[PDB]
RNA sequence: GAGU
DNA sequence: CCGCGTCAGACTCGTAGGATTATAGCATACGTG
DNA sequence: CACGTATGCTATAATGTGTGCAGTCTGACGCGG
């Protein structure tokens, strides 16, 4: 049968009767006393006109049910906020509501990182005063010839026009031609390399073998201290405390196992220095 | 890692703040500079060479 | 655009 | 049967980066140094 | 208190969408009337 959503929601909005101006404040005198039945008919008989208006938002922002429920949303803050008392008609106060509700979702749904409003009002007006200039100019704005319109910084101008840079899909496949993406060119970048892998596993060996070069005390020391063979990095006094109560007595042989380390080193340094690149 | 903690004790040389993403000549292409271009934007302050 |  | 739908449709190499729009204006509210 | 982020309210009437493309390929194998 029919199965598209936007028809069927369409057609069950139709069959709900519109309202005149004397029922709707009779009904709203009745929903702001809480009568359930009376809001209902209310939000249901003005649905229409929130698509009226999502009609016109829509565009490019979201899709068009997507802009009908939150439309919705701003038509149901205006039937909470309604003044049946005041002479001005319903329509009219909750095109407000609905155009709001609209916006303020398009402008935090719509943009992958969620931008904050400040942030994104700021850039609208950078864009709308660009429009402006380039209508006058007859060319396309430079960041500095805005900021000069508005008086204001050039590094605020670009770091805004650099956060409204929009995204490119992973997956997009490159040069009109079905063939690869970007994923399939794109690199990790942390990820070294076997050969990183394998230099870590060579340095981190080459220091046992000259670890154990050292006298039995410094060795000790130095691992303990370091978290080098031990498991925490013990501080001075924890390593003190488990041999040789004088703490500065570790710091003493610390230092001394770090000379005779630099001798080996200015000795059999001709493997050591070729650790800089 | 606790190695490199230990070494740069050893030896000071603590890592300085600035890395290296200099441009050089792809491998095994090899020729002679004819020309360079520079750009600059409207407010940074300008090379030598620009 | 290059061999199939 | 007829008709409407879903499923497949060679292998490596290449080139090059890249596109669009627009969301008011102001006052209060919540969380961190 | 301030700075960054959020939530909020505005009252002439206005009350069922459309829009941007798709271009139709092909021989086979199943699935409700």
């Amino acid at each position: 049968r029919v199965l598209d959503a936007t028809q069927l929601y369409l057609g069950e909005i139709g069959y709900s009767p519109l309202l005149t101006a004397e029922e709707e404040v009779y009904f709203a005198r009745r929903a702001l006393r809480g009568d359930v039945a009376s809001r209902r008919r209310m939000i249901e008989s003005n649905l229409r006109l929130v698509v009226k208006i999502a009609r016109r938002y829509g565009n490019r922002g979201l899709a068009l049910l997507d802009l009908i429920e939150e439309g919705n949303l701003g038509l149901i803050r205006a039937v909470e906020k309604f003044d049946p008392e005041r002479g001005f008609r319903f329509s009219t106060y909750a095109t407000w509501w609905i155009r709001q509700t609209i916006e303020r979702a398009i402008m935090n749904q719509t943009r992958t990182i969620r931008l904050p409003i400040h942030i994104v009002k700021e850039l609208n007006v950078y864009l709308r005063t660009a429009r402006e200039l380039s209508h006058k100019l007859d060319h396309e704005p430079s960041a500095e010839e805005i900021a000069e319109q508005l008086d204001k910084p050039v590094d605020d101008v670009s770091r805004m026009l650099r956060l409204n840079e929009r995204i490119t899909s992973v997956d997009t496949p490159l040069g009109g031609d079905s063939e690869k993406a970007l994923l399939d060119i794109l690199a990790d970048e942390k990820e070294n390399g076997p050969e990183d892998t394998t230099q870590d596993d060579d340095m981190k060996q080459s220091i046992v073998k000259w670890l154990f070069e050292l006298n039995a005390k410094q060795r000790e020391v130095l691992a303990r201290r370091f978290g080098l063979l031990g498991y925490e990095a013990a501080t001075l006094e924890d390593v003190g405390r488990e041999i040789g109560l004088t703490r500065e007595r570790v710091r003493q042989i610390q230092v001394e196992g770090l000379r005779r380390l630099r001798e080996i080193l200015q000795t059999q340094g001709l493997n050591i220095e070729a650790l800089f690149l | 890692t606790p190695e490199e903690k230990l070494l740069r004790a050893i030896f000071g040389e603590k890592a300085s703040d600035v890395k290296d993403s200099s441009l050089r000549v792809p491998n095994g292409v090899s020729g002679t500079v004819i020309d360079v271009q520079v750009f600059t934007r409207d407010g940074v302050e300008k090379d030598k060479r620009a």
